[PDB]
């Protein structure tokens, strides 16, 4: 009934998933084994959504990890909550990509690819009423990259009028994990461009700055960074399990939020975040919630939206609040901050609650916004894309398996007319 | 002998019709499993239905394309009391997208709906007309809405039809798209509708604020206002009275033209049992907080037009020529002025059942009240600022790919617009003088 | 001293034939075993001079599962002994072997059974026969028994409860051809058939009965409710009393149109039965309803021929008189040209009957329409066409051809299909 | 009453029938030794279908078991639930046929027929109304293909009203165990054309696919391989043994399948089939049985059913059940996808509904199709024939008891003949 399934791509894929069913378990009251000990009765009423209903009276997560190396795999099935996925859904390849997106999309995603279809056919249309996919994966290496969006392609074509959504992980080259990013990066980015619906652009060094800075802890770990992203997914998707004051979905979110159709490159950021020590200092209210929501400094992207303007912003709010309180601060902020705000939106925020916050907090809040900042990281990873490629350096590794220079030209060419297309609204007037 | 059907679409016109029904159960003295306690009849059977031994059916259908709002419904309290097969659900929203609502997925829902209507209204045999609740900002409440609307009219014919809409604030707002599915939707019920309300949420903030002391409303609050007019407006047909009016004496009295049948509210008193018995709460005071300014319960002054008729009714203790003293004194007041060719504009209705007070509600008791519902030609600037809005949108086509993909050609919008710019030439040219 | 006997032939008929018993003894106490703890009973069963009583009925078939199914249940010692035929080899859904094979050497004996239960009565009112039309020995039997009794008995009134299969939903893939071989027996040797098609029943089921996983236990229950109020008039006294001959005799406008489509109201399950007053205002509106019609057809798209409700409980004659004349306002209810009053009522005082273990609720008034329309031809020609797809090919028909039926016996089942359907378009135009 | 016999020949055979005796006794509570253990009184109304009655309350198998040489046939009596089998039933020679269908049909074949087909009579003479005959055989060996086919002409001659199965493991090239397999299968399914009255063809290579993929078991043999097949003997005439909805013995299953004379060559499937460490995560309603009954692995056959297109198809299914749910299903089916279902028949799917669910389940559903795609068997086959025969090689054996070339021709053109009209309907457009 209005169900969404995951797919999880890539060994960050993977990482990023065995966290979010983690929350999302501890959320709705599942153990381990799969057996319900909740507290109330809200938490068995929408439980649908992401479980299914096996015999014995257990819940097994309707997710499919796919991956070329079983090792990733392997690690997660013996982590705790590893035991919910079905042993089927497990599919994995032999050789690996090796951060090739050459490979990862031609010479072995074109062999394995088809029994991930057969499995997300079967979860898909095993259920009452799709209401959408969503995808994590990261666009800085090779398998996932490439496998995820050749997948991305084929379900949006077996399904042209089902809602996708992709958390995509972008490199960023301050802290720099492979000197094949730029490639892969651009050949996904073009890929994706074309066939998603919804995509959110997430960088480990806006996570390691918030980690270092809001949270004042000496060590972060992928395990807290996936936390992070972990609780940024669920409050998306929160308002479609538990009822609200004002309800609203994807459908709903992507609508307001997208004025034209190639404009869907969202970020993302989450409130409150608060250190130990300094957690009972604040105070939980809508205004001290709205204005870290707007801080620059908490979104999950290096883009600072200061240096643009917001086509469209979103807030979903968890919890009970007064409503004419919530409109009272949105409109307050988008008086204050006249400048940061195309003007021929008028009211361009849209607004959401509902009644059942995240477990151990009464008040939180996920934000959502589209502003004309994030052309900044298309312009720096074009350049070094094309400063590579002048001299086609590696080039011969993705060459020797199919594509020519022509693609590569293709892609140029597309990436720069996204940025020309997406900065000219920036300056436009009314 | 006298019924009327009750329609609710959309998740606000679910919420509101939620707080007017216990508001209704509350007056009538039905418990909320609909059967009546302990043990003067006719007094419900304008909204309910008796089953034949004990409990009790409303008049109503609820209506919406996602069962977010409606599982609440057959969870909660009141479960016992509306029939299990009038609580109509859908499986997708329309997502805030007027084409959804009107081309495809509100074209499955409409026929078992109409189906309801007729297993509903076969069953009554003075239906004076249809109630029916809807917020225009939403996909499903503008969509199914106006389909509902074109469906009832050829269905029907002459039975009148009102329309409790809710436009989108001046400035105030939640979704971003909605200037456009207002206007389409406006259009659709000009020529379907026979009287409309106009009960925009900015409006009711500041009467909750100014008088109720709330520094924090809630749309809990804002329902129970609406759900207390309702019950004014339609005490005169259930309960006896004085001076009587029925709900056909409303186009005969109210709506000089055919196209002009857009109006404004206000109730009075509104009071705090803080402060409610500190005044004697006269007709003659309360008269004037009706036609305060800032008392009405649309953003709309109008100082800024004419006032064309005004329909208001009185319901308590109130004697008939107490309210002559205080018309008098309106007319001789210069603030307030009418049309040259209006010489006589009010009509006065009195009832003798008070104001019911909700058990852990906000207003106190009071032994009078009064309800104003006035037509004026100030009604232009509420089209004229959402026609700027819509104009700033559509200048280079934004938003417009989410509706043109789901069925509505790309002229649609134009035609809205011309409907708009003759409507407000049509108040102009009415509301200037001789 | 009236009375009717009752055929059940093959697995489909007897299964509805079992549902039947349950209701027919529950009505009149009779336990199981067949002993009472007045002369209503008659018209059913018999009494057999001290104690018990049986029923007059007989169960035909040629596989003993289902037979042996019922002799050993609980109602082993109610049936006689000897009326219960069951053969050795299953016709196998053939309609050839069920009328030239086997059924040449079954009749015999099964006259012999037929005839001692006429001899017993005295008032024989006429014949009941049950069968599914798209089985082999539902209609191989079927056909050769109404030829039978057709010049054994002469004018007695034979009514015919046949299950036609699903526009697209069904169990046979053969179905559509020993369906239209069927037909060319019972149209010129059955007086009144009802259309009672699987497919329309689910969705009753469904709907109004809150019912997410219906059975075939659960749609016999249906059917059976629809035979005692048709019969309710020969053993319960009430204002308004109908014979089974005041059927034909105003429901059969031309010797050739006998086919009628039934609807039962009202069908509503307990959790939300007495939610609502239930009125004899508003059960003659549901029985009109396009969507509860037993068969899956839509009177919408024809004429209305004649129609026939009878009413059970407490109902009253000011009330009906009312409701009919509001029928006659409605637009979208169109009845023909030469046929001013079409409505046949009566009224019965016996309200109906509770099974335990049901699903139906207990209600004071109910109502059962048999009734005659043109909107019927659908069914004809969409088994038609599908008929025409296979035997384009000659599909399947060397498994008839090989158990003595002639090469052409399609040929003239299939014009006589034709012919009644041009008969219907006929009869539907205004003069 | 309508009792069937069961005659085995060859080894392949009979250690199929074997195995099958010794689930059927499971299911109608026999004891090892003739004695009955059961529980529930229907699981002893029927026992006269498969058993015969004997003095001292003891009930005995009427199977006749066939071969040429006493090996075999020492294995099975030593085995479980062999001391049921009558030592009067045991007809064989001594000498052998050695794959050599020449040896095995004319030579050694004319002078022990006069021995089985005794017994054969007398069982058939003690029933009080036949059935029909059910056959299980290789046909790739001597004894299997020689004698096998030679007993069916025999047959069918005295019982021309009776229905014959035959349940044949055809050779697969992948997993090959005989050099002269494609001559004696090929001389096998000329005389089998003409008289069985249904044929159903079993692979040794699917067999172990299965295996690997569904039930994911580490050593598999030929006691697990057999144990498929004799589920599928038994699911077949389960409605003829037990109470249902919708009972469908086995002459209705004929007519039903076969739209020509020629075209009774169908494949057999099985379901639920689940691994051991995998049955608990799964649900078991009738949905999820359908999704396995029509997935091109869990047949038994390696020709892929996809590849062309169904005839006419049919199910049989165990246990309690809403008979809605079965028929919407079959046609939900059908029209997602038409295109592998022919035209010109409608709603071309049977099915039945049986009330006693297998031993240890509580559902079970057994499929039976006859698609074109069949013809991939004999047209690989027929290349291996050309091949062989060509250069005349092995052929000096085959020659050297009787057999004449003009045969071998005739035999040949027959199958070819046999292919071209079973594709012809293929392509039949209405
Ligand atoms: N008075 C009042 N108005 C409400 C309430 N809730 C929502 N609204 C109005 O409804 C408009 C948006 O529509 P929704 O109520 O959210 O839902 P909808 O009308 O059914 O449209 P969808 O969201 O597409 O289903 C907002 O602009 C609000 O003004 C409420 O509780 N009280
Ligand atoms: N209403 C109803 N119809 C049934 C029932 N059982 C079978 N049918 C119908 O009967 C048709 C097929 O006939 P069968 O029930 O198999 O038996 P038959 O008509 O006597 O023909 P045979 O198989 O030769 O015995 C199916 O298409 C079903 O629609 C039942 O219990 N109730
Ligand atoms: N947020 C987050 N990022 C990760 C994690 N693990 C890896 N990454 C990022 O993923 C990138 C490498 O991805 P890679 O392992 O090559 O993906 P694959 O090729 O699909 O397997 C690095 O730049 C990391 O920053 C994790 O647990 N959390
Ligand atoms: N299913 C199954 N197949 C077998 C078994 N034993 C042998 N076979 C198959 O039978 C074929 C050979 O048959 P064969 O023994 O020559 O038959 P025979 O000559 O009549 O005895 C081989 O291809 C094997 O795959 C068994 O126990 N089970
Ligand atoms: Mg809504
Ligand atoms: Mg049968």
């Amino acid at each position: 009934m209005r169900e969404i399934v995951h797919i999880q791509g890539g060994q960050c894929g993977n990482q990023i998933g065995a966290k979010f069913w983690e929350v999302i378990s501890d959320e709705h009251g599942i153990d381990p084994t799969g057996t319900y000990h909740g507290d109330s009765d809200l938490q068995l009423e929408r439980i649908n959504v992401y479980y299914n209903e096996a015999t014995g009276g257990r819940y097994v997560p309707r997710a499919i990890l796919m991956d070329l190396e079983p090792g990733t795999m392997d690690s997660v099935r013996a982590g705790p909550f590893g035991q919910l996925f079905r042993p089927d859904n497990f599919v994995f390849g032999q050789t690996g990509a090796g951060n090739n997106w050459a490979k990862g999309h031609y010479t072995e995603g074109a062999e394995l690819i088809d029994s991930v279809l057969d499995v997300v056919r079967k979860e898909a249309e095993g259920c009452d009423c799709l209401q959408g996919f969503q995808i994590t994966h990261s666009l800085g290496g090779g398998t996932g990259s490439g496998m995820g969006t050749l997948l991305i392609s084929k379900v949006r074509e077996e399904y042209p009028d089902r809602i996708m959504e992709t958390f995509s992980v972008v490199p960023s080259p301050k802290v720099s994990d492979t000197v094949v990013e730029p490639y892969n990066a651009t050949l996904s980015v073009h890929q994706l461009v074309e066939n998603a619906d919804e995509c959110m652009v997430i960088d480990n060094e806006a996570l390691y700055d918030i980690c270092f800075r809001t949270l004042k802890l000496t060590t972060p770990t992928y395990g807290d960074l996936n936390h992070l992203v972990s609780a940024a997914m669920s409050g998306v998707t929160c308002c479609l399990r538990f009822p609200g004051q004002l309800n609203s979905d994807l459908r709903k979110l992507a609508v307001n939020l997208i004025p034209f159709p190639r404009l869907h490159f969202f970020m993302i950021g989450f409130a409150p975040l608060t250190s130990r020590g300094s957690q009972q200092y604040r105070a939980l209210t809508v205004p001290e919630l709205t204005q870290q929501m707007f801080d620059a400094k908490n979104m999950m992207c290096a883009a600072d939206p200061r240096h643009g303007r917001y086509l469209t912003a979103s807030a979903l709010f968890r919890g009970r609040m007064s409503t004419k309180e919530v409109d009272e601060q949105m409109l307050n902020v988008q008086n204050k901050n006249s400048s940061y705000f195309v003007e021929w939106i008028p009211n361009n925020i849209k607004s959401s609650i509902c009644d059942i916050p995240p477990k151990g907090l009464k008040m939180a809040v996920t934000f959502v916004g589209n502003s004309t900042a994030i052309q900044e990281m298309f312009k720096r990873v074009a350049e070094q894309f094309t400063a590579m490629f002048r001299r086609k350096a590696f080039l011969h590794w993705y060459t020797g398996e199919g594509m020519d220079e022509m693609e590569f030209t293709e892609a140029e060419s597309n990436m720069n007319d996204l940025v020309s297309e997406y900065q000219q609204y920036q300056d436009a007037t009314a | 002998m006298r019924e009327v059907i009750s329609i609710h679409v959309g998740q606000g016109g679910i919420q509101v019709g939620n707080a007017c029904w216990e508001l209704f159960c509350l007056e009538h003295g039905i418990q909320p499993d609909g059967q009546m306690p302990s043990d003067g009849d006719d007094a419900f059977n304008t909204f309910f239905s008796e089953t034949g031994a004990g409990k009790h059916v409303p008049r109503a259908v609820f209506l919406d394309l996602e069962p977010t709002v409606i599982d609440e419904v057959r969870t909660g309290t009141y479960r016992q009391l509306f029939h299990p097969e009038q609580l109509i659900s859908g499986k997708e929203d329309a997502a805030n997208n007027f084409a959804r609502g009107h081309y495809t997925i509100g074209k499955e829902i409409v026929d078992l709906c109409l189906d309801r209507i007729r297993k509903l209204a076969d069953n009554c045999t003075g239906l004076q007309g249809f109630l029916v609740f809807n917020s225009v900002g939403g996909g499903t409440g503008s969509g199914l809405g106006s389909l509902l609307l074109e469906r009832l009219s050829v269905d029907y014919g002459k039975k009148s039809k009102l329309g409790f809409t809710i436009y989108p604030s001046p400035q105030v707002s939640t979704a971003v798209v909605e200037p456009y599915n207002s206007i389409l939707s406006t259009h659709s019920l000009l020529e379907h509708t026979d009287v409309a309300v106009m009960l925009d949420n900015e409006a009711i903030y500041d009467i909750c604020r100014r008088n109720l002391d709330i520094e924090r409303p809630t749309y809990t609050n804002l329902n129970r206002l609406i759900a207390q007019v309702i019950s004014s407006l339609t005490a005169s047909l259930r309960f006896d009275g004085a001076l009587n009016v029925d709900i056909t004496e409303f186009q005969t009295n109210l709506v000089p033209y055919p196209r002009i049948h857009f109006m404004l509210s206000s109730y009075a008193p509104i009071i705090s049992a803080e402060k409610a018995y500190h005044e004697q709460l006269s007709v003659a005071e309360i008269t004037n907080s009706a036609f305060e300014p800032a008392n009405m319960m649309a953003k709309c002054d109008p100082r800024h037009g004419k006032y064309m008729a005004c329909s208001m009714m009185y319901r308590g203790d109130v004697v008939p020529k107490d309210v002559n003293a205080s018309i008098a004194t309106i007319k001789t007041k210069r603030t307030i002025q009418f049309v040259d060719w209006c010489p006589t504009g009010f009509k006065v209705g009195i009832n003798y059942q008070p104001p019911t007070v909700v058990p852990g509600g906000d207003l106190a008791k009071v032994m009078r009240a009064v309800c104003m519902i006035s037509n004026s030609t100030a009604i232009a600037e509420v089209f004229s600022r959402l026609d700027h809005k819509f104009d700033l949108m559509y200048a280079k086509r934004a938003f417009v790919h989410w509706y043109v993909g789901e069925g509505m050609e790309e002229g649609e919008f134009s035609e809205a617009r011309e409907d708009l710019a003759a409507l407000e030439k049509d108040y102009e040219e009415v509301g200037i003088e001789t």
